[PDB]
């Protein structure tokens, strides 16, 4: 499947998660900013890459990155 | 069944087999449908419609010419 | 592994057709192959290698055991200007009865292709004069081929395989490439020419039977070693010899007059052997420069560290940088293609104006398709270089360990660079394109008196400083009263004066306006494809846009439709690119060529000095009006010979519109409609019986730019081809 | 806390559409989503075209889940609705998928523990090289 | 004649290439 | 589509309609009424109908249709 | 300079004598009192004086009978380029050196952007007379030319 | 129609369709004449060997011929340009 990273960038909007067609990310508690929140890629198995979440995040540079990797039926979004 | 007959005919074409292609000289797909149509509306003034003194159309004419100055203006 | 392409298990574990796709793409990228190690690299590679050189053998193997069995040649030597060379047989059972009837030339017993390489007047020049001596060299590279295998096999064996470090050895592999590979073969080539080449060029045929107990020159060996060598000039072939014969040959093995041989209008024999034997010695000497187990020798590293400017206006120069380059086989095959590519194009401009062959020159169609061959050759081989340059700098390049030298530099600078190759296209791009509109409308207002025909005086300067007398000028070798002149008075000059002088030859042929503005046309296409390909190296590691570039490699579709989109963002894409630039620019090239030599084969050179000046005379007088002969190959009354290259030219025409497709059309239109056709089989009764072992899907968004440029590419090459071959074959 | 289980419940009032479910959901995976409505009300399929929901708890099978999240998206907005969605297999296990802790994603929950973060962020990872030949990659770190 | 080597390299060679190709392709060790 | 529709109709016109006709009924098309034996083949197409019709705007600088030719050129 | 010069060529005299003749049978289906007789004397006229000027010029003439330009520098052509090109600089660099004061002028200011694509003809009018002394440019490039930052 | 985890294959529409069931319509012997004589070629793999060597042969063998295209035949070849 792909490759979904985050990093201490990131400053709690949790617009990608909301972004996300496929349920992949969520966020949970931090420290790090103001927010207290941070997302996370604990189901990167059923992302299809289509970046909407990189699309929605407003840090200067984007603080989720997607790498396309191996290819699956999950990230292939096949009906069949 | 349209763009391969042409592939069809070029190629037998340049291999020198013009008997082995589709056209009016060798293996005919004569339109027959539109022909009998295009027959139809020739025989259609008098027949059909008794009121129609000449065709349609000149397309349709059959043995009816028209020209104007040298140049012709239509004819089936 | 598992499966198929188990040099990757990712990849592997793809369930669509994608797997299949992928699987072929990546077979020879072993850098991104499972498990790879810096051993196993450096090992595949050099086995490849072999493999490579077995097939050129092999390949090569054909050509002569083909003209030997299926050729003339012999019937070739008596009349060399009245015989076709047959390339070899034609046996097709599609063939129809006319067709056997009109390609059955060149006095063979049925249909037959006729040869456009060259490689008749090549073998006759190098020697060879019969059948025999074909099949004993086909058998020779057939055996070639074979130790090549043999030898490929051998070094992928445990106990024959070489460090990796043993292909880190740098100076030692120079110092025998050098002196070995470029010198000794030079100088056992001239050796062939002065043993059989040239003996054979007398009328006296020297195999392996004979040239033992035949001397190749009276004195034989005794002056060489004396000191004077001049006698092996003393007496050369005569101005009425005639080539294979002893009418007007002399004795000589080594000369330097210069010019042709009148006769084969081909560079002298003698002054062949002579070049290759100068050759060898700045070679044999050179391969001695770096250091190996002897004691003395260059430190090719310590040289790099040496060569800092002070005042430090290119930092730390070329410091780290001989392990920048020893390390990253990308780097060197960046250096390596550029390298070839340049001397590629070399060849091309040299073998036209300077043809070193017998009979050659009066082969127009050979002559139009060998520099046709070479130009695209020499531009997909440079845009390859700057392909692997990206590559380097994205896999192998070390910021740290490159600190401020001249490399570093060059990425501190890009915006620079880009701009100004930037400026420079759009330059040339406004003008050039400026004068030919203008000359158009001229043409088409009736005034081509109110054109701008701009005398292109510095390349016709240089011209007479080689000696032309043409546009006067006095200059160097121009006037008599020049130090240039009189140095190598009666040496190469008197040879070199009168070929220059010649008006048939392609040696430095008389220019004008027309021919200034093609040129310009040449600088805008190489510009821009430059520009294109640095671009895309300096922006590989990133940009703006995408700051982290890297991370995601060479090539990858793209970053997506966010931060207002990203689509062909990849080094790879910008490769993609400039190869329709640099298909552009050599077809420039050849166009400017291919007019300029037919119009000066058919004594008309006013047709190309007075048509080129305005672009509708290049589609007019150039396309249109060569096309003639050829799309009349086969006609509603008739099939010619030309037939084949009359079907071929709409061949490339459908191959390059067919990539047109995978080009305009992108992939999430494919992928829905491909998902209607996976619900309609599993609803077909009769059809689901039988089911698909790889899921069907639509080609990915770089394999499509790939699959697109391969048609653009094909097409490209097969129409021009097409129609290089018959306009001039059929005019000759 | 644990996820709801199910299964015997209805389904929607639909006529039939050419994008239900194939041989994937045969042999693969099918996934199911389940809400619970107030009134027997009308919505767009993902797949098809128009059908009813059914007043009280409903069950949809759907073919690769994204179809799952789409409809759920809308049935969250649009009309107020709570709904889940789980991933059946063919065996007949099947898989609690979402929301999956309590909460929706949005919604910042103790419970959950962090994948995939780097903390040093930025693009402050390392050349390609530096991994060379190590199967690791940059952003794996 | 031997011009009957062309059916081979012409048909009998890609068709055993092709079933060849296809069976590795498909295989699942 | 409509680029072959409107080829379509400007060869067969020429070729089997329109041309000069004297006052002996001899009727001369302008292409000659070689649609039937050209036009069912693309070299054809390429040839007798391209190449041979284009002659006109690339022959027309000088002339009244030079505007022609400059638009020929100006639309590739 | 292999070229041989208009006033003594007779291709160049040629393409004159053509011209007009092509003209002038158009002349004759007009009859003479006419609009197009007219038109096409007039162009006749125009004729004569473009080819007038070109061997008065002392332009060189090709063998195809048409000027070709020398570009080399030469004194004896530098109507042929150099002169109307310092004349182009001379425009061009004005153009650019008054675009680039206006920027200069609107670039501290409210919502740039605005009269970017509203123009302040009044600010325009202003400044559009320095490019008369824009080669004093280089002046300025003495001191404040190009940007320290980059 | 219905949907139960118990047999997910009814409720994934793994339903033999068009399936028959029904026995066999065909007269035996005439099976049986069919089951000894074609019997060679159900084997696999040998059927592979047997089409590839059998099918090349064959091929080979219409090698020979008259009416195909043999015969540039008796026809004065042009040259027919600067000649050749
Ligand atoms: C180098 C490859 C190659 C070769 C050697 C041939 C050879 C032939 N082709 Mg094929 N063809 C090819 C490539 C090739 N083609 C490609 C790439 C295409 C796609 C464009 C085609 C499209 C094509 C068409 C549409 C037709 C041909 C036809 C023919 C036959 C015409 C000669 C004839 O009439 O004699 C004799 C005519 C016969 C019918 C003799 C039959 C030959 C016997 C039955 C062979 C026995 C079957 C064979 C053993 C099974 C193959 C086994 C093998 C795969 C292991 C000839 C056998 C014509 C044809 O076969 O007629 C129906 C024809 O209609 N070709
Ligand atoms: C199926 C093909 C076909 C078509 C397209 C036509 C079309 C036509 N017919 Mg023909 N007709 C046909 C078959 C066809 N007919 C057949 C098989 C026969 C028997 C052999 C006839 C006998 C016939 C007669 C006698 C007349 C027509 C007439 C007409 C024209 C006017 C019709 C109308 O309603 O106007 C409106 C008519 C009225 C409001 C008055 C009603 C009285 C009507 C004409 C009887 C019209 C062009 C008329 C005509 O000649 O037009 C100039 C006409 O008089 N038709
Ligand atoms: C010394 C010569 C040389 C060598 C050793 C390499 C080696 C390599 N190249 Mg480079 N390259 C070269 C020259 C060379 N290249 C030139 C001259 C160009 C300009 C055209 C390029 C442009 C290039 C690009 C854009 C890429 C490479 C890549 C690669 C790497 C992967 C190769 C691979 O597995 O794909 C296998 C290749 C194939 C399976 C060939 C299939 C596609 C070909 C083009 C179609 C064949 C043509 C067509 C079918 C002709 C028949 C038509 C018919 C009608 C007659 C490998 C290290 C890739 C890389 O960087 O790694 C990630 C990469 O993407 N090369
Ligand atoms: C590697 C370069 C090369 C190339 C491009 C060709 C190309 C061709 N060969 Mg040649 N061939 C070659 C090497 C090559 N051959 C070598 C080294 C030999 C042994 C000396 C032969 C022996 C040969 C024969 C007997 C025939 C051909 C024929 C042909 C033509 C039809 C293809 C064919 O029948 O298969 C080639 C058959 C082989 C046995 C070649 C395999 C040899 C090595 C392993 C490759 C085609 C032009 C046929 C022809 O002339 O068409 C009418 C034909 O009858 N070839
Ligand atoms: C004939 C088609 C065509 C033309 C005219 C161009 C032109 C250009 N290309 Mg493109 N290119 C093409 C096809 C073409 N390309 C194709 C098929 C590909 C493959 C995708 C590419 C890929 C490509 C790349 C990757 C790049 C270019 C670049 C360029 C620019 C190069 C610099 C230059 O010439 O300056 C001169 C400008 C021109 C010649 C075009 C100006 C047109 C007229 C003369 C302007 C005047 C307008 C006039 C007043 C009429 C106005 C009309 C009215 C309605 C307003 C130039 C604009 C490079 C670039 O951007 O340069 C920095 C660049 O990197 N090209
Ligand atoms: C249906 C049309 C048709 C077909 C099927 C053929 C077929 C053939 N022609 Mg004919 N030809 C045609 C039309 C056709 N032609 C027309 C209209 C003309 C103009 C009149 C000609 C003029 C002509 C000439 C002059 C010649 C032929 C020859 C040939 C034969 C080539 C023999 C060969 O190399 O083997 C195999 C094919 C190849 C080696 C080339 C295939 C290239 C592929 C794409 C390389 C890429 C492969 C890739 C790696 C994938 C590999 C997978 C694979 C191994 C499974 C072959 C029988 C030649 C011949 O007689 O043989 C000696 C010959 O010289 N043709
Ligand atoms: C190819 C490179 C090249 C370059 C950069 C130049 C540049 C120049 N040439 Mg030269 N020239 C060249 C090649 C070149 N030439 C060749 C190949 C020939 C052979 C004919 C000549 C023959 C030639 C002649 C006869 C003359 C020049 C002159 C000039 C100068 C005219 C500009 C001026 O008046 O000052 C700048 C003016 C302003 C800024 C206002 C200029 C320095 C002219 C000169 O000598 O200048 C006084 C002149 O008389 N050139
Ligand atoms: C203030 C106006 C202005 C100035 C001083 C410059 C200056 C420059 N440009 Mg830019 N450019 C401009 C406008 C301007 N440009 C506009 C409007 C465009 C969009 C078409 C561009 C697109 C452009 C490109 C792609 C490139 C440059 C480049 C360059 C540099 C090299 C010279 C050149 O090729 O320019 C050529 C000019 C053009 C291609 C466009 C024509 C510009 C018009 C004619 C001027 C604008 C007039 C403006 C409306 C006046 C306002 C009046 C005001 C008082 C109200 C130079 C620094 C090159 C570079 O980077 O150098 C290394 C380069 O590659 N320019
Ligand atoms: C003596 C003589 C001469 C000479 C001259 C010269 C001196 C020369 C030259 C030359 C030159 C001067 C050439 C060049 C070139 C080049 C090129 C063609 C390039 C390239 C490249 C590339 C492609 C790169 C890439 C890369 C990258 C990008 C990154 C990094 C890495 C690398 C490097 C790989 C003359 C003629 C005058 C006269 C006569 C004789
Ligand atoms: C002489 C001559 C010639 C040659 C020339 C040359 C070769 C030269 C050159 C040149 C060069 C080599 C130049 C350079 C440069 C540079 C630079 C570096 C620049 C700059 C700039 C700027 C900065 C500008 C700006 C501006 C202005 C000033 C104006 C307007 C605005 C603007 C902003 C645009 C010829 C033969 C052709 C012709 C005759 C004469
Ligand atoms: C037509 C098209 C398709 C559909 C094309 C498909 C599915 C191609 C499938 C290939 C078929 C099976 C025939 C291929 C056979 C060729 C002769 C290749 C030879 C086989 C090997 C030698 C490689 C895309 O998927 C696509 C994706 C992105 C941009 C543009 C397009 C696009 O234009
Ligand atoms: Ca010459």
């Amino acid at each position: 499947s792909h490759s979904v990273k985050i990093y201490d960038t990131c400053i709690g909007c949790t617009q990608c998660v909301r972004a996300c067609p496929t349920d992949v990310l969520e966020m949970i508690p931090w420290g790090g900013c103001k927010a207290k929140q941070i997302a996370s890629a604990p189901r990167t198995e059923d992302c299809v890459g289509c970046k909407r979440c990189e699309s929605a995040c407003p840090t200067d540079f984007l603080s989720v990155r997607v790498y396309l990797w191996h290819e699956t039926t999950r990230s292939m979004g096949l009906a069949y | 069944h349209s763009f391969g007959l042409y592939i069809h005919n070029d190629t037998m074409s340049a291999l020198g087999r013009p008997q082995d292609m589709f056209s009016d000289t060798a293996i005919q797909l004569q339109p027959v449908f539109a022909q009998w149509i295009q027959n139809t509306h020739a025989l259609a003034p008098g027949t059909t419609a008794p009121g129609a003194t000449a065709s349609t159309s000149l397309t349709w004419g059959g043995g009816d010419l028209v020209a104007v100055g040298n140049k012709v203006a239509l004819l089936p | 592994a598992l499966r198929l392409p188990r040099f990757s298990q990712g990849i592997a574990q793809d369930p669509t057709t994608r797997r299949i796709w992928f699987g072929i793409a990546t077979a020879h990228d072993f850098e991104s192959h499972d498990d790879i190690t810096e051993g196993r690299l450096y090992q595949n590679i050099f086995a490849s290698h072999f493999g490579q050189l077995a097939i050129i053998f092999l390949w090569t193997s054909g050509n002569l055991f083909h003209v030997a069995w299926q050729g003339n040649f012999e019937a070739w030597v008596q009349d060399p200007f009245h015989v076709r060379p047959i390339a070899h047989a034609i046996w097709d059972p599609h063939f129809g009865q006319p067709a056997v009837e009109a390609f059955t030339r060149g006095g063979a017993l049925g249909p037959v292709n006729i040869a456009y390489s060259g490689v008749y007047q090549w073998w006759y020049t190098i020697g060879l004069r019969t059948n025999e001596d074909l099949y004993t060299g086909a058998i020779f590279l057939l055996f070639l081929s074979f130790i090549s295998l043999l030898a490929g096999w051998l070094h992928l064996q445990p106990k024959w395989k070489p460090s990796v470090s043993w292909f880190k050895n740098a100076e030692s592999r120079l110092n025998h490439h050098l002196s070995g590979l470029f010198g000794v073969s030079s100088l056992a080539w001239a050796g062939h020419l002065v043993h059989v080449a040239i003996p054979g060029s007398r009328g006296e045929y020297v195999r392996w039977n004979n040239f033992l107990d035949v001397l190749p020159y009276p004195q034989g060996l005794g002056p060489l070693l004396t000191g004077q060598w001049n006698l092996y000039a003393q007496n050369p072939s005569s101005s009425n010899h005639l080539f294979g014969t002893t009418q007007g040959a002399g004795t000589a093995i080594l000369t330097i007059l210069g010019g042709f041989h009148p006769q084969t209008q081909s560079l002298w024999l003698t002054d062949m052997a002579h070049h290759h034997l100068a050759i060898a010695f700045l070679f044999l000497i050179g391969g001695l420069m770096y250091r190996t187990n002897f004691g003395i020798g260059h430190s090719i590293k310590y040289i790099l560290e040496a060569h800092i400017p002070p005042g430090g206006r290119l930092g730390r120069g070329h410091k780290g940088l001989y392990d920048t380059i020893n390390n990253s086989i990308h780097f060197q095959l960046g250096l390596a293609l550029a390298s070839l590519g340049v001397i590629t194009s070399l060849v091309a401009q040299h073998m036209y104006s300077l043809p070193a062959y017998a009979f050659i020159a009066q082969d127009f169609t050979t002559q139009a398709a060998l520099y046709t061959h070479h130009q695209y050759i020499a531009g997909f081989i440079m845009t390859g270089a700057f392909a692997h340059g990206p590559i380097f700098f994205i896999r192998d390049y070390n910021p740290e360990q490159n600190a401020d030298n001249v490399l570093a530099r060059m990425l501190e600078h890009k915006e620079a660079i880009i701009s100004h190759l930037s400026w420079a296209s759009l330059f040339l791009g406004f003008h050039t394109l400026g004068l030919y509109v203008h000359n158009d409308v001229m043409l088409a207002f009736g005034t081509p008196e109110k054109q701008i025909l701009i005398e292109p005086i510095f390349a016709q300067w240089i011209q007479s400083a080689h000696g032309k007398t043409s546009y006067g000028f006095d200059v160097l070798l121009s006037s008599t009263n020049g130090p240039a002149l009189n140095a190598g008075r009666n040496i190469w000059l008197p040879g070199w004066l009168n070929a220059i002088n010649e008006n048939s030859n392609s040696l430095f042929l008389t220019i004008g306006p027309g021919d200034f503005l093609v040129h310009h046309a040449i600088a805008l296409g190489l510009h821009t494809t430059t520009l294109i390909l640095v671009k895309g190296a300096l922006d590989a590691r990133g940009s703006k846009l995408m700051p982290d570039k890297k991370d995601f490699g060479y090539s990858f579709p793209c970053d997506g439709p966010g931060r207002g989109g990203t689509c062909d963002i990849s080094a790879w894409d910008d490769f993609y690119l400039a190869v329709f630039w640099m298909l552009n620019t050599i077809g420039w090239v050849t166009f400017y060529w291919h007019w300029k030599h037919i119009t000066l084969w058919r004594g008309n050179v006013s047709q190309f000095n007075e048509s080129s000046t305005y672009l509708m005379g290049w589609l007019r007088d150039y396309l249109w009006l060569n096309s003639s002969q050829l799309i009349n190959g086969y006609t509603p009354l008739v099939c010619n010979s030309l037939s084949v290259w009359a079907w071929m030219f709409l061949f490339g025409h459908l191959v390059w519109a067919t990539g047109f497709m995978f080009l305009i059309s992108w992939r999430g239109y494919w992928q829905e409609l491909i998902e209607t056709l996976a619900w309609a089989h599993e609803r077909t009764p009769l059809a689901n019986l039988i089911r698909w072992r790889d899921k069907p899907v639509a080609l990915s968004i770089v394999q499509a730019r790939l699959v697109g440029l391969v048609h653009f590419s094909v097409g490209y090459i097969f129409t021009y081809a097409a129609f290089l071959i018959a306009s001039t074959s059929g005019k000759f | 806390t644990p996820p709801e289980l199910d299964p015997n419940t209805p389904s929607p009032i639909f006529g039939g559409s050419t994008g239900g479910l194939l041989r994937k959901a045969q042999v693969e995976e099918f996934y199911v989503i389940t809400w619970e409505s107030p009134k027997e009300q009308i919505f767009e399929m993902p797949t098809g075209g128009a059908a009813i929901m059914r007043e009280g708890p409903n069950l949809l099978k759907l073919a690769r889940k994204e179809q799952c999240l789409a409809l759920g998206t809308r049935l969250r907005s649009k009309y107020k609705i709570k709904y889940q969605f789980y991933r059946v297999f063919p065996s007949g296990e099947v898989q609690y998928l979402h929301p999956k802790d309590g909460v929706y994603p949005e919604k910042v929950n103790p419970g959950r523990q962090g994948v995939g973060v780097n903390f040093r962020s930025i693009g402050k990872n390392v050349s390609p090289i530096e991994v060379k030949f190590t199967g690791k990659q940059p952003y794996d770190l | 004649l031997p011009s009957l080597f062309v059916p081979l390299v012409g048909l009998l060679f890609p068709a055993v290439a092709m079933a060849s190709l296809f069976l590795h392709v498909e295989k699942r060790l | 589509s409509i680029s072959v529709v409107i080829f379509h109709f400007s060869w067969k016109m020429q070729s089997d309609v329109w041309g000069t006709i004297n006052d002996q009924g001899v009727v001369t098309h302008i292409t000659t009424g070689n649609f039937a034996q050209s036009s069912i083949t693309i070299n054809g197409w390429l040839r007798d109908f391209l190449w041979a019709q284009a002659s006109q705007v690339i022959q027309s600088y000088g002339s009244s249709l030079s505007a022609y030719g400059l638009f020929f050129l100006g639309a590739h | 300079s292999g070229l041989t010069p208009c006033k003594e060529s007779k291709q160049f005299a040629k393409r004159e004598k053509q011209s007009i003749k092509k003209l002038e049978s158009s002349l004759k289906i007009y009859a003479a009192d006419s609009a197009p007789a007219l038109a096409i004397n007039a162009t006749i006229e125009k004729t004569k004086r473009r080819f007038d000027n070109y061997a008065k010029q002392g332009l060189l003439c090709g063998a195809d009978g048409l000027p070709h330009l020398i570009v080399s520098g030469d004194q004896r052509h530098w109507g042929e380029f150099i002169t109307p090109g310092i004349l182009f600089l001379y425009i061009a660099g004005w153009i650019g050196w008054v675009g680039r004061s206006y920027l200069i002028a609107i670039r501290d200011e409210k919502k740039p952007t605005q009269k970017e694509i509203i123009i302040d003809v009044p600010l325009a009018s202003r400044l559009v007379f320095r490019g008369f002394s824009w080669p004093i440019a280089a002046y300025r490039e003495l001191l404040n030319g190009e940007l320290v930052a980059k | 129609v219905y949907f139960d985890l118990e047999d997910i294959g009814n409720t994934t529409g793994q339903w033999d369709l068009y399936g028959s069931d029904a026995p066999s319509p065909y007269s035996p012997l005439q099976s049986k004449f069919f089951e000894t004589f074609a019997a060679p070629f159900t084997k696999r793999g040998l059927l592979l060997k047997f089409l590839i060597l059998g099918g090349g042969s064959t091929l080979a063998y219409f090698s020979t011929t008259a009416s195909g295209d043999i015969l540039p035949i008796v026809k004065g070849p042009q040259l027919p340009p600067k000649l050749g």
